[PDB]
Parts: structure tokens; sequence; C-alpha cells
């Protein structure tokens, strides 16, 4: 409103808009749907008649997040401006007290700033009073549930009365949530539309995909060969291997059915072939280009593997010295959690029982470093430190005495990898 | 570059506490730890640097003397504002409610508006914040000392003043816990035998030769003019002593050392004669009396009344006695080291009435000195100190130790070793 | 010579990294993952791009200090361009940050030429607005500890930048920092599907010669400033390439344990300063006798060096107490069961052959330092809460063993007695009480 | 606990204090400041009321905070204990370096109703 | 009063059996072994020679140098055969090398080679139950059926019939148990 | 396990190099190929199975195959038959199957 004048500043140096920088820019997940295409009618069948005859309703929308449930919403509101209400986005995560909500009801009636007390009590002479029409979007419904319910019948017990010109649109997590958090009380007066949002399929991801690649797929650039910057020398094209666009599709589709998460692989996909371009001609930041299917490969695998594995193997020895301890006592008892002197108590132990070989230029190290002046250490070198390494990095857990012997220590990850990354 | 002083036996920890300090910004590091026990004269070799340093400046803060953290920010943010009014009196200071700030953000935005007007200064100039005591804040946890770790760097970083610590701090436990940090640390080392004497010798001198129970004890006997070196080496043949027959039972302190000289002193001096100014070795077999006993403590015969003192003897028997046994050897037809069981009510009238010299049967007076030793805290409950009356759940417990019981048992001629058999 | 000091100031800076931008040097072993960072970071400012990043490595790991050396990178050319928000965890909590991040902001505004005004909620909506929406200003996020906000309960302040990614014209770019490793299970689903799931891992040095070729470039001056440069570099090498040389020998042990480079970062600082002649210096880093008694000076108070500074009776007595502790299961043993083994062991010392046995008002004093010398502990204690709220729920607590006296409080045992046997010597009259 | 003695007993002195003078914080930040804050110097009393229900490691806490107020030279402090028996348990309770800290001049005045009649 | 044993163990894993088929295949690469000379490998005929006069013309004396690093050698083992065992290695250790003195160094690695060569729940819950069931059984017998019936009886640690007939027969056989009858557990 | 016997040996892996020049002594070859391994190893393992009684390419072909039926088979006599025409072996296709489960198809 006010600050985004100040938001712009005068100085831009011609920005290289290279091949893929155009593609990212309608990548971007802001800008009629195919997937969700008859159910926007069913909401706003649902929304078209109780705004047309001055009545008060409820509609109750489910689904995991990413199908749209942020979006499809905003586009019933959306035409409707072209054809008598005030449109508010209560979202449920932005509000710091969950109490916060009622102030910004009787902010956007009126403009005043009261009381979450004082605004529900002229939030409700608003509702049982005026002669005869409100828009009221309460989002991620997760957040104002948690106390005591006692917020959640003031959103219902409001559209009872048949003088309260409110129309509310709840888009919640999950369908059990009027069921296994809310009471009966509630659960009659939500209602029994229920509208059930599943997940998207594979191949309507295929056909939101291109809805973004409407006009530059296979398209055309007026490229320089001298800074990488493309226009929408040489008169370069651009195509997208559709293939490997389906088998982004196969998997999101498969394992969640999530929006951003079919966009967002293909937009680090396609940041995989920015480097390689540029790595191949380094035109900075001042024939026929594709994208292969070598690239969606990584991107989705990117998504997967760890490092934990490569992160133990590159530790230090101590550390790994640790683990192969703590295993061996894990075999020993069977009982996946060890007193802290008993590892000490090990790694002593696990000096000795190996002969006297390398073993003794760790062992001078162990306990002093060089310097036998200084030596006769009882545990070990740095053995806070690396305990200290592991808690901190997650793979260990130790709980809390003052003890620094009996004070239980407890394995995060999983003990089998442990001793599987042990063995390299 | 820097002027070193010199101490008796900081001759390593001088050097690195030289090294780790500039005044240069630059090279000063950020964040350290001064670490040792109570005992090693860390607040001594602390301050004795900075005395020999006028070129620095110091702003010394004291934990011990607040209580929280939320006052410990209202600690800090008071004082800087006020030295920098005492460094630089020509700046202009829109001057800041130090009472404002109550959270760990206010700080920083408080020192994003303090230091912004001292911008103009010509160098780099560094300011030295010493905490002195931090284990021993009464409020502590794990997540409060990282929180002054970071402070530095949400600092805007190309200041003309740049606030940099060094932090105080003992319990060795605690510092195991931030190891991985990595900042530097500077142990501070306990001390050996002779250093306690040799430490304890030079920092004395200056008061048992000058105090006037010397002074009386110049005048009251024959005074040969001794010089002052006779009163140093009687002095010193004091301390090279009082070290020998006590260094068993203090340890290697020097707090627990500098008072028990000043208990035993006069007691010390009273004993001299004219003739053993020159003769130490007599003088010490006829001053004997003191060094063998601690003189410390400042064995009662309790004031409670005769009931009252059969009521002591009867909960104290529920220290071994079960209810599997008591019944049996108590009719009317070694857990001595161990800690005590749980009572009930009514158990112990069931023993009182048994022990007694029939002959009484009005237990209202008994029933009043039970909430009278309630108050004495002889034998308190084992809940909170509230509900205990109502006979709802309520167990109750001794804590007197077996001697005072044993001296209160022959007190009232009662008998009670012979109930006590393992 | 100021010459020789001369060359102080410039090794201690390079040691701090305190340098000029264009001179600070990072190591060969992690040169790829700033690129990538780079990659990150200026195509975000200058090609606009709204992507978000986690960084995650362990501590001591570069991590903030990769950070700020893009800013200063690009703060030498995009002055104006771009302006940084930096946030820590430790700092601020879930609700005062957003009084952290509206305060920051507005300085920045009078940096380059009402906000904070009104409620938390108040200004909340007003930097929603503000960020959801000739060049535009372009906003970089600083977040250390990005994991704590990452608890269990609200989750808000993640779930609000993360959308700004999605929707916002004003072109951001946020950048996690943690240690907490498996950092994407801990949000939960709609937060990580806000999330463009790129992290990035921090390396380590994987092998010896890795850190060895760091500390070459960490050590090595390029700049042409004092007379004993030409002298100075061919000194640290052939230390260096020598690999029986001590100084070559001391980094492997750096790399056994420590395997990390700013522990052994912090050694050389006190071994080049303490030099106060040229020559001096070069001798003490081919002799490395200064880091023995650095880490005699590290290690003298931890645990041993606490037993060695201990009369005849306090040893006397926590020698008893172990032989007290390993009779009981637990372990737990009273007062009174110490001061009497421990009648027993004197008067079998008389009975053998003069040794002052104390009395009981007496052994009091020094059974206080014994425990807080930390040799002994409490039975059920929790020593240090976490956070400020758990630590304040146990102060309102009233305590039961406090109401049990001073000799009944069950204390139990930090140093096992067998392992006595080890550090006490022979020589000591007390050596057969070590063993049972 | 150590806070809440400090933060009341702070409190329970200032009123006292602006009733003879005729905003600030409640802790040992007055008793410096004393000087500045009220003219005339100080010469507070502590009457311990009840002292053997207290758990003595708040009450051996307290005294080593009160410790630290011996730097200022213009503030003078008194304790007084009122018992209600057993000086030798009071020994027993509390820290020995205390203890020495107690026995600088200590007087064991008597105040008994029942004194030899 | 064996003199040395060795666990010859494979303990099966990655990127070792590997080199081990590539090694056994390499002389399948080629039809005929003709490229083993360019290797550091002795002849038989010279290490055979060497071997005759080193065993004809060496008699080495353990010296008492080599006394302290022995003592402490034993008391770990510790904590007279191998002792023996250990003064023949030693002198064996002298024997190679063309030494006439023993050096305090050879025996160093003589006990690493000793700790190299050689580098309980079941049956301890076993014999618990089994002392169970006794207790029980008014100290009768334990039914094979009801040992094994109580055995899987906890689903934690699977204890497999064939397992549990397995270490029953360990701890009979170790004498510990008796069990009698085919069909029948005797505790 | 119950349907267990024995375990692998070195003495089977030359038998299986032993079995693989056989195959190649049968074709009168010079060398040996990948199509006698793939052989002895499929005879070694259905020597035991009566008890019970270069990828990317070959996902395209298993697309090609689904273009008609839409068919996840787990096990295949006439999904091959349009391999071995190719140029591919038996073997490669067989980790093919196994790779790709990974995605789920
Ligand atoms: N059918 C669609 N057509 C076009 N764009 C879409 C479609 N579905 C989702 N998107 C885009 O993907 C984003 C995903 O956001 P939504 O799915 O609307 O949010 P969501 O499903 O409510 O998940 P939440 O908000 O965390 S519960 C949208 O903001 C759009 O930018
Ligand atoms: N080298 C020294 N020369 C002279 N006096 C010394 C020396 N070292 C220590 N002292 C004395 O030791 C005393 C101990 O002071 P402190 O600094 O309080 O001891 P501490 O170990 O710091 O315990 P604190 O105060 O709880 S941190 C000092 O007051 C000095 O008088
Ligand atoms: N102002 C600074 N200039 C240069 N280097 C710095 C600065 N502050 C810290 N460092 C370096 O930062 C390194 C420590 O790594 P950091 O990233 O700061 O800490 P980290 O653990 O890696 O991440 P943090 O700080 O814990 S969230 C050390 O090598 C310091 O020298």
């Amino acid at each position: 409103s006010r600050f985004e004048n100040k938001l712009k500043t005068t100085q831009k140096h011609q920005i290289v808009e290279t091949i893929f920088s155009k593609v990212k820019k309608q990548l971007n997940s802001s800008y009629y749907l195919p997937a969700r295409e008859n159910e926007f009618a069913s909401i706003y069948l649902s929304a078209y008649s109780a705004i047309e005859s001055d009545s008060a309703t409820t509609i109750y929308v489910a689904g995991t997040p990413g199908v749209g449930k942020t979006l499809t919403v905003r586009e019933v509101v959306k035409e409707l401006l072209s054809s008598d209400f005030l449109y508010v986005e209560i979202n449920g995560l932005k509000m710091v007290k969950p109490t916060d909500c009622y102030e910004t009801l009787w902010n956007k009636v009126s403009g005043e700033r009261l009381t979450w007390a004082a605004s529900m009590e002229s939030l409700e002479f608003y509702f049982k009073r005026v002669p005869k029409t409100i828009v009221v979007l309460l989002d991620e419904l997760d957040a104002m549930v948690t106390k005591s319910q006692d917020i959640m019948y003031n959103f219902f017990n409001w559209t009872t009365y048949e003088n309260a010109k409110l129309i509310v649109i709840a888009v919640a997590n999950t369908m059990d949530l009027p069921e296994r958090q809310l009471g009966n009380k509630i659960t009659s007066r939500i209602g029994f539309t229920r509208i059930m949002f599943t997940g998207y399929t594979h191949e309507e991801l295929k056909n939101i995909i291109d809805l973004r690649l409407k006009g530059l797929n296979d398209s055309f650039f007026y490229v320089d060969t001298k800074t990488g910057n493309a226009i929408l020398v040489r008169k370069v094209r651009l195509r997208m291997s559709a293939d490997a666009i389906e088998i982004a599709s196969r998997k999101v589709a498969s394992v969640s059915g999530d929006a951003r998460r079919a966009l967002k692989v293909c937009k680090r996909a396609a940041e995989i072939a920015e480097k390689h371009y540029m790595a191949k001609h380094g035109y900075g930041y001042d024939g026929v280009q594709t994208v292969h299917i070598t690239h969606v490969m990584k991107a989705l695998n990117e998504t997967l593997n760890s490092h934990v594995i490569t992160f133990m193997t590159r530790l230090s020895f101590t550390a790994k010295l640790f683990i192969y301890a703590l295993l061996n006592l894990m075999k020993k008892n069977g009982s996946q959690e060890q007193e802290l002197g008993d590892i000490v108590d090990e790694i002593k132990l696990l000096i000795e029982v190996n002969g006297s070989n390398f073993v003794m230029e760790i062992a001078k190290t162990l306990f002093q470093q060089g310097s036998d002046n200084i030596s006769e250490q009882l545990r070990i070198i740095s053995w806070d430190f690396v305990l200290n390494q592991l808690l901190d990095a997650g793979i260990l857990f130790k709980q809390t005495m003052k003890n620094d012997r009996i004070c239980c220590v407890k394995l995060n990850i999983s003990v089998e990898e442990a001793k599987r990354a042990m063995n390299e | 570059n820097v002027t070193t002083p010199e101490v008796a036996f900081r001759e390593y920890q001088t050097n690195c506490l030289a090294s780790y300090i500039s005044a240069d910004p630059d090279i000063t590091p950020s964040n350290l730890i001064l670490q040792g026990y109570s005992g090693t004269g860390k607040t001594y070799t602390l301050k004795k640097y900075f005395n020999a340093n006028p070129n620095l400046h110091a702003v010394w803060l004291e934990p011990v003397e607040l209580v929280s953290w939320k006052p410990l920010l209202q600690a800090i943010a008071r004082t800087v504002q006020y030295k920098l009014k005492t460094l630089y009196p020509n700046i202009p200071t829109t001057d800041y409610d130090p009472l404002q700030v109550e959270e760990p953000f206010l700080l920083v935005k408080t020192l994003h508006n303090i230091f912004v007007q001292y911008e103009s200064l010509q160098e780099k100039t560094c300011l030295f914040l010493i905490l002195d005591g931090f284990d021993s804040l009464q409020d502590l946890d794990a997540a409060l000392f990282n929180k002054y770790i970071k402070l530095n760097e949400l600092l805007p970083k190309d200041s003309k003043i740049n606030i940099k610590f060094i932090y105080t701090m003992l319990e060795t436990s605690f510092l195991q816990r931030y190891s991985t940090h990595c900042i530097p640390t500077v142990m501070f080392p306990r001390y050996n035998v002779d250093e306690v004497s040799t430490i304890l010798v030079m920092s004395r001198c200056g008061e048992l030769m000058e105090d006037s129970c010397l002074r009386k004890r110049i005048i009251e006997e024959q005074i040969t003019d001794c010089t002052d070196d006779q009163f140093q080496n009687v002095a010193a043949n004091f301390i090279h002593l009082i070290v020998q027959a006590f260094h068993s039972y203090t340890g290697n302190d020097i707090f627990a050392l500098n008072d028990l000289i000043d208990f035993k002193w006069p007691k010390y001096v009273s004993r001299i004669t004219k003739e053993n100014i020159f003769e130490p070795l007599a003088l010490y077999k006829s001053a004997i009396k003191l060094f063998l006993s601690t003189d410390d403590n400042l064995s009662q015969t309790y004031d409670l009344s005769i009931i009252s003192k059969y009521l002591l003897i009867a909960s104290y028997i529920c220290s071994y006695l079960e209810p599997r046994y008591d019944a049996s050897i108590f009719s009317r037809k070694n857990p001595r080291y161990l800690q005590p069981s749980l009572f009930a009510i009514e158990r112990l009238l069931a023993i009182f009435q048994a022990i007694f010299p029939s002959l009484m049967k009005a237990n209202i007076e008994v029933f009043q000195n039970l909430s009278e030793l309630h108050t004495l805290k002889l034998i308190a409950t084992t809940m909170n100190k509230n509900i205990d009356y109502l006979s709802p759940k309520v167990r109750w417990k001794v804590n007197v130790p077996w001697e005072i019981i044993k001296e209160i048992s022959e007190s009232v001629h009662f008998n009670i070793s012979d109930y006590f058999s393992d | 010579d100021p010459g020789f000091g001369s060359l102080q100031r410039r090794l201690l800076q390079q040691l701090y990294g305190t340098l000029p931008t264009d001179e600070k040097i990072i190591f060969t072993y992690l040169q790829d993952c700033q690129q990538e960072i780079d990659r990150i970071i200026k195509q975000s400012i200058i090609q606009k791009e709204s992507h978000s990043v986690i960084l995650v490595g362990p501590r001591q790991s570069y991590k903030t200090y990769l950070l700020d050396y893009e800013l200063s990178l690009l703060q030498q050319s995009y002055k104006e361009q771009f302006i940084t928000i930096r946030l820590n965890g430790f700092i601020h909590s879930e609700q005062t940050a957003i009084n952290g991040i509206a305060t920051q902001l507005e300085q920045q505004l009078q940096k380059i030429h009402t906000i904070s005004s009104g409620s938390l909620t108040e200004v909340f909506e007003k930097i929603l607005l503000l960020l959801d929406s000739i060049t535009k200003i372009t906003v970089v996020f600083i977040f250390d500890e990005i994991d704590t906000f990452a608890g269990p309960v609200r989750q808000t302040l993640l779930y609000n930048l993360f959308d700004m990614v999605e929707h916002s014209r004003v072109p951001v770019c946020i950048f996690g920092c943690t240690t907490k490793l498996n950092i994407l299970e801990y949000l939960e689903k709609r937060v990580k599907s806000r999330f463009s799931q790129r992290v990035i891992y921090m390396p380590q040095i994987q092998n010896l010669d890795d850190m060895v070729d760091a500390v070459r470039n960490l050590l090595t001056v390029r700049s042409e400033i004092s007379p004993w440069v030409s002298q100075w570099n061919e000194t640290l090498e052939k230390e260096l390439s020598d690999p029986r040389s001590n100084l070559n020998r001391h980094i492997r042990m750096n790399f056994e344990t420590f395997r990390s480079l700013p522990t052994l970062k912090n050694s050389i600082i006190p071994l080049v300063a303490t030099s106060k002649n040229f020559g001096s210096l070069c001798t003490a880093i081919k002799s490395c006798s200064f880091l023995d008694i650095y880490n005699k000076n590290q290690l003298s108070n931890n645990l041993t060096g606490r037993l060695q500074s201990l009369s005849d009776l306090e040893l006397a007595i926590l020698i008893s107490a172990a032989r007290v502790a390993l009779r009981a299961k637990d372990g737990s043993f009273n007062f009174n069961l110490a001061y009497a083994e421990y009648e027993k062991m004197i008067k079998a010392i008389n009975s053998r052959i003069t040794i002052k046995l104390w009395l009981k008002k007496d052994v009091k004093n020094v059974w206080e330092n014994l425990v807080q010398l930390d040799f002994f502990t409490e039975k059920s204690a929790v020593g240090l809460r976490d956070n400020a709220t758990a630590a304040f729920y146990a102060s309102n607590y009233q305590f039961q063993g406090t109401m049990i006296p001073f000799d009944l409080r069950s204390y139990q045992m930090q140093i096992i007695l067998q392992e006595l046997r080890r550090i006490i010597p022979k020589s000591n009259m007390y050596y057969s009480w070590t063993q049972l | 606990n150590v806070r809440m003695m400090l933060r009341r007993s702070m409190y329970k002195l200032y009123s006292a204090a602006d009733a003879e003078e005729h905003d600030v914080s409640y802790d040992l930040s007055l008793v410096e400041n004393f000087k500045r804050l009220f003219g005339k110097d100080l010469a507070m009393v502590f009457n311990f009321k009840d002292v053997d229900s207290i758990n003595f490691n708040t009450l051996d806490n307290f005294i080593i905070l009160l410790k630290s107020a011996f730097k200022y030279d213009h503030v003078k402090i008194s304790l007084i204990f009122n018992i209600n028996t057993n000086l030798s348990n009071i020994e027993k309770n509390l820290r020995q370096s205390t203890i020495r800290l107690l026995k600088r001049n200590y007087h064991k005045l008597d105040v008994s109703s029942n004194k030899g009649f | 009063r064996f003199d040395l044993v060795y666990l010859v163990l494979d303990k099966v894993d990655e990127k070792n059996d590997r080199e081990l088929a590539k090694h056994l295949t390499n002389l399948y690469l080629e039809d005929k072994p003709e490229h083993i000379s360019q290797d550091d490998v002795l002849p038989v005929e010279f290490l055979t020679m060497y071997i005759s006069y080193a065993k004809e013309h060496i008699h080495p004396i353990i010296t008492e140098a080599a006394k302290t690093e022995l003592v402490r050698a034993y008391v770990g083992m510790r904590k007279t055969r191998q002792l023996e065992s250990m003064i023949r290695l030693a002198e064996a250790h002298a024997k190679m090398k063309l030494k006439n003195v023993v050096e305090l160094e050879d025996v160093q690695e003589a006990v690493r080679l000793i700790r190299s060569a050689i580098k309980r729940k079941l049956q301890e819950d076993l014999s618990r139950e089994i002392m169970n069931v006794l207790k029980d059984q008014a100290s009768d017998s334990m039914s094979f059926n009801e040992l094994i019936k109580q055995i899987n009886e906890h689903s934690q640690d699977r204890v497999e019939s064939s397992d549990i007939q397995e270490a029953l027969s360990r701890l009979q056989q170790e004498d510990k148990v008796i069990v009698l009858g085919e069909g029948v557990r005797r505790s | 396990s119950k349907f267990s016997f024995g375990q692998a040996t070195p003495r089977t892996l030359l038998g299986i190099i032993r079995l693989s020049q056989a195959l190649a002594k049968l074709r009168l070859a010079d060398m040996v190929d990948i199509d006698d391994v793939e052989e002895a190893l499929r005879l070694v393992r259905v020597s035991k199975e009566s008890l019970y009684q270069p990828t990317t390419k070959i996902f395209t072909i298993i697309k090609k195959m689904l273009q008609e039926t839409g068919k996840n088979t787990l096990s295949y006599e006439n999904i091959v038959k349009t391999v071995r025409l190719r140029g591919f072996t038996m073997l490669q296709l067989s980790n093919c199957i196994q790779e790709y489960s990974y995605l789920n198809v």
C-alpha cells in the first residue's frame, strides 16, 4: 500500500535474461483450472444460491495441502466482484494468538480496533440485529481449534442466525476434523456437505504443467552469442522433453499428489541444466537447446537421497570409534539404551583387546596429544567434544542428568545403517 | 603489542590474556572463557591486568549481585551509555531508557540505537565487557549461555565501537556442554601446598604487622625494639605453620585460609612472651592448643517438655521398627545409619501409649506438642505443608540424627538401645 | 623491529579472517560449496530469483562466515541493490521475532533513503501487506538456528515467509542455517509443501591432506608487507612438507580427535603472539613445544588435575567414598556410611605400623568442596534445564532432599573406584585401598 | 526461592524509604545508589522470623548475595536470627564456607519467657 | 596347551570379496601367467635356500632386555603355555632377518600376532526359564513343550524352537541341564 | 531358514566360470560373451527352483508394451520377446525389472 512506493529503486543494470530465466518466470507459482474443474462449480453453485438470496450457510472442504483449495476459493470470489460482499482471508496460522482473528472481523466491518472480548460482543450484536453479505475464509483450521473449542463454537453459531449476513467457508486439513477434535454439538452445525478433494492424477499433472508452459514450450528466443541474453548472434529454440515431464508426474501423483511439489521439482530440474549450460560457455551474470531426461532423474532423487551415511564416514576417528563402541554394547546387552559410563568403560577396554599393533600410535594420541609430560587421562581426549558434536548433529540423543555416568543415551537414527556405515 | 603486568603464579596465563586481548578490535577474538574454580584469583588476575593497561577501557559487570537475566540485560545497557558518556563527552546523545529492555531482542534493538550516534569516531575502538561469575547465576539454564555468544554478530559489524565479551565461570562440567562452539578458553589451575603459602604470605603481611592487636601487645609487654623484620619473621613463622597444621582440613583454598587466620590470630597474640620473639619453636609449644582444634563451631539438651520428650522417643522407633514386628515385641500382655521410613498418624499413639510410665488417658496436650514439633522441623510432612491436618494421605518422618535421640533417651531415663536389634 | 611486529599484525588478522573482503581466503575443501551458494545468492538479487535453501552442517563450519562473505563480496558493487535481515533463533522467540523483523526493516529505509507502531499482530499484517504487494528492492533473509523455530506447536513464522516465495512480487531468498541433520522431517506437512526442498550439506575435511592444504593457505601471507615475509613463507612450508616435522606431526593429532580446523586455528594465536623477535617465532613453529603446554592447560582441570590438586584427607575421604559405593546395587551411599568405613581404614593403617584421625564436625567442611568439585552428585538431580520456563517450573518446587539433613542426602558417584587405581600412584600409602 | 526473597525485600524497604523521603528496579541497584537516591546512608536489619522452616540452601545462597554488597561502604548490614531453638541444628544445615562468614561477630543472646523463672 | 590358534572367519562384505573375485579372474584374463615376475615376490628356490641357511646357521639367544615387555604381555591374557609359545614366537622373530640377539620391538608384533589371531542372552534366558519351570514344577522337569511354549511366549527376541533345541542341546551337553526322551523335555 | 541349503562358495564361482567356458566351447568361440553367464546363473537357480512346486531404452520398450493393454505384470514371457531382436542380453533387462520397481510402475 504505502511503502511499495519506497520499495522501488532506480539503477537496474541490464540483467541477463538467459534461456532458462524466462522459464522460471512462468514457473513461478502465481501465473479456469483443469483438474478441479467441476468441483469449482460445486463450490460456486453452493455459493451462488446463498449470495443472491441473502442467507447464511456453511461450506466445508478438506484435503492434503497442495490441491488448490487455497487457490480455488480465491477463483470463486474473483469472478463474483463482477456481479455486495466483503472478502477477508482469516488465516489460522497467520494469527499470533487464536483470539486475534476476532479483532480483524470488527476491524473489517467499520474500521475499529477493539478487544477480542469487545469485538465479539459487537459481532454478536451485529449478527442478530441488522436488517437486510459477508464472505469469510477460515483457512488452516488446525491452528484455531487447539485450546478449548470456545472459539470454534462461535464461528458456526453465528451461521445459525437467520438475520446473519455472513457466508463462511471452512478449509481444513482433514475431513476427520469435526469428528476427532470437535464436539458433536459443533458437528451438527458443520453440516454434511463435506466436499472432498482428492489428490491430483498424473495425467492432469501433465495438464497443469503446460498451462505454465503455454506460450513458451518449443518456442524461439533471439540470442546474442556474447552475453547469453535471450529475447522472446543466433535465433535459438528451446524444447522440453515431455516424457521427462511425464516421469515427474508419475512420481508426485504417486506419493503426494501435491501441486507445489510437481511444479518445484520441475523448477529444481530446470536450474540443473542452467548451470551446466553456464559451465560449458560461461556467460556469467551481468544448435537447439533442450532439457534432458537425465535432469529430472537427478532432481527427483535429490528430494530423496541423504548424507548421514556420507557424514559418518567423513567424521572424526573418535566419532567412528564412539559409534562402534555403542553398537557393541547394544549387541552385548540387547537393551538399545546404554549408560554413559559403560561406554567410557568400553573404549578403555577396546584398546587392549586389540593387540600391540597403529593402535599404539592411536593409544598414545588417544589419551595425550603427544607430550609425555602431561598424561594419564581418565576419559579420552575431547570426549565431551565428540559427544557434544554427536548430540547437535541429531545422530545421538542424551537425556539430561547432572551425573555424567548414569545418564542414558538413546540412538536416534536406525542402528543398522549405523552398523552399515561403520563398515567403510 | 601490549604492556603486560607481572604476578606471582600466572606466568603462562598472563601471556595468553595479553595474547587474546588487544586494543585493536580485529586482532581481538570475540568471546572468551576464563575458567577455574573459586580459589584461583581470577578476579584478582584479571583486574591486575587492567590496572596495568590504562589504554583500554573496561566495563565491569557483576552477575552475582544480580538474580536474573531480565535485569542482566538492564545491567548491560545502563552501563555502556554510562561508560561512553565518560569516554566521549563531546558526543551528543538521545539517552534511552535502560528500564525499557526486558527481552533479548530489546538489547540489540537498543544497541542498534546506542552506537549509531557514536559513528563519527576516529578509529575502530574496542570495548571489553566483563561478566564475573556466570555459573552461579541463580536462574541459569542451557539456553542462556549460547544466547549471549551470538550477540556480537547481530550488531552491525562496521560500527566504530565494537563490543566484545569475557566470561568468568566455574564448575567445568558446565563448560563441557559448549566445547563445540570452540571459543578460546584459558583454564586456571588449582594450587599446590607451597604456592598457597607463598600467595598467602605476600598478601597478609600488610595487615598482620599493622594490626593494633600486635601494636597493643608491643607496648603491653616489655618492648624490645624489635624490627619490622622481626615482626615479619613471627608473621612468617605464623603463616608457614598455620598452613602446615591445617592444609588437610581446608584443601587448596585461599578464602578459607583468609578467615581462619583472622580467627586464630589474636588468640595466638596473647600467648606470646617478651622472650619468645627470639624463640619461635617453643612459642608454638606454648600456643599449641589452638593449632589442633578447628574453632569454627560457634550438642543441645533440648528445650521440649516431658510428654513431648516421649513423643520424640516414639517417633524415632519407626526408623527401623516395621509393622510386622512392633506389635509382638511391645505387647501389653542396621538402619541406625539408613534413611528414616515413613509414618502415618496414630501409629505414634500406638507406640506412645505403650511406652509411657492407664496412667495417662487425656491426649489434648499430646496433640499440642505434635505441631509444636512440626514448627521445630524435627518431624516434617512428606507432602507440601498445607493440608496435613485432616487425615488425607499424609506420611510423616523424623529429621533428627541418632545421637540427639540417644542423649534425650537418658535425659528422661528411658532405654532405647535394647529395642534396636540387627 | 616493528616490521616483525607488522608481520604480527598481518598474520593475526589472517588467522581471524578480518581482512578486507577482496583477500579473505577460503580453503580449498569447500570452494565448490561457496560457488553453488554464490550461484544461489547472486541470481536471487541480480536475476531477481525467489528461491530458498537450507544450510546444514555441524558447529564452527564457516556457515555464518560464508554468507556475510558473499554479502561483502556483493557490498562492494551492489550497494543499494539489496538489504539484509538477520535473525537468530537463539536470540528471538516465536513472537518477538515479528518485532525483530519490523524494527530491522525501518532502519534500512533511512540507509536506502510508522512500521513498528501498533500491536504485535497489527504490525504483523503490516509486513504481510508490505511484502506480498527502475527496479524492486530484493531482501535477503539470514536465519541462524532455524530448527528452533521448527517446534511442534505453532510454526507460524516459517509458514508466512515460505508463502512469500509463492505470491510476493518482492524478490526474496531465505537462508536457513542449522545443525540438526534431518531438518526436513522436523517440519510438518503444510510447511514442507511450501518449502522448495533444496538443502545443501556442508563439507568436512575428508582426507588428512586436506587440512594440511588448508593450513598452508591459512598461514601463508602473499602480500608484501615485511622484509621478513619471504624468509617467513619458506619456513612455514619446510615444516609442512616434512612428514616427520613436529608441526606436521601435531596437525595429524588434530585430524584424529577433532577433525575441525578452528580448534587448531585457536592454538596458533597464542603461539604467534608469544614471540618477541623474529628468530624466536621460527623456532617456535619448528619446536611446537608450546602446543604441548597449550594442550596441557586445556586439560589441566577437567577431571584429572581436579584429582591431583587435593590434599591427603580429601583423597582419603573420596577413596573411602567409592569403597562404600561398590557395595550397594545402585552405588548410592550416605555420609554416615562414608565416615564409618573411613574410620576403619585409618584404624587399619595404625594397626599395621601416627595419622591424625579427624572428627565428625570437620569432615563436613571437606565434604562441602567435594560435592562442588563434582566428584559426587545428588541421586536424582536434573542439573540444567534446557530453556527458561522449564527452569522456572523447577524454582517454585519446594524440595524434599533439603528437608532430610545434610548427612543423609544420598550422594552418588561421578568417578568410579576402579579408575582411581590407574591415576593414584603406588607411592601414596592409600594405593592398597584403590583396589578393594 | 532466592529470587522473590530478594525482590519482595527490596520492595519492602523502598516504600519505607519514600515515606521518610517526602520507576526504579527492585534489586541491589538501589543499594549502591541509595546515597544518591535518598541522600543519607543506610543501615538495614533483617528480622528472619521463623528461620528453621526455610530450606537453608536458599538461605545460604541468599547470604552470599548479601556478601556482594560489602564494597560500597555507605551501607551497614545487620542480621537477626529468630530461631525457635537448637543452635547446634543450625550449624549443621548451612554450608561451612558461610559459617566462617557468619562467625566474625556473633552474639548468642538468650530470649526466653521462661529463663530461671 | 595349543601354541597358536587362527580365526580364519570370512565375515563377507563389500570392497573385499570384490577384489577376491577380481584376483581370481585376473589370471583368467590371460591364458598363461608369464607376467607373474614383475612384482615384489621371491622365487621358491631362493626362498628355500635362505630358509635352510637361516635354520642351520642362527642360534639366537633370548636376552634379559626383553623381560619388561613380556611380563605385561602375559598379564593382559591373565587379567604358562602362552608364555612358552610366545618365547618360541619371539625367537622365531629373531630367527628371521639374520639376527643373533633378540630385540625389544620383535615381541611387540609377536603379541599383536596372538592378539589378532583370536581377535549368552540366549542360554541365559534359557537356564533362567528352566530354573523357573523347575521351581514352579516343585523342581520337577520342564517339558520340551512348555519350554518351547514359554520361550516363544515372548515376542521380543524370537527364540525359534529349533534354536531352542540347539541351545538346549548346548547346555545339556555343556552338562548344565539334563534332558531325556525323544518325545519329551526335561529341565 | 526352513527352505535354505548351503551357502555361496568360491568353488561354485569357479564352476560358473567353467560352465561359461563350456558354453563358449559349445558355440566354438574364442571368447566368452555375456550370454553364457546369464544362462549358467539361470541354470544353477532353476536347479533348486523346483522345490517350491542400458536401462532407459528398456524402460521405453516397457512403456511401448504398455501402450496396448496397460498391464503391470510381475514375470514376463512376451515383454522380453521384443528385446532380443534388438541387441541387448537377458541380464540387462533383468536389472530393468528390479530398478523400475522403484518407479512403482
Ligand atoms: N489446478 C491448478 N491450476 C493451476 N495452478 C494450480 C492448480 N492447483 C494448484 N496450483 C498452483 O499451486 C499452488 C498450490 O497451492 P494450493 O494447492 O492452492 O494450496 P493448498 O492446496 O491449500 O495447500 P495449503 O494451502 O498448504 S492447505 C497454487 O497456489 C497455484 O499457484
Ligand atoms: N598471584 C597472586 N598474587 C597475589 N594474590 C593472589 C594471586 N592469585 C590469587 N591471589 C589472591 O587470591 C584471592 C582470590 O580472589 P578471587 O578472584 O575471588 O578468587 P576466585 O578463585 O576468583 O574466586 P571467585 O571470586 O568466586 S571467581 C585474591 O583476592 C588475591 O588476593
Ligand atoms: N566477523 C567474522 N569475520 C570473519 N570470520 C568470522 C567472523 N565471525 C566468525 N567468523 C568465523 O566463523 C567460523 C565459525 O563458523 P560459524 O559459521 O561462524 O559458526 P557455525 O557454527 O559455523 O555457524 P553458527 O555461527 O554456529 S550459527 C570461525 O572460523 C570464525 O573465524
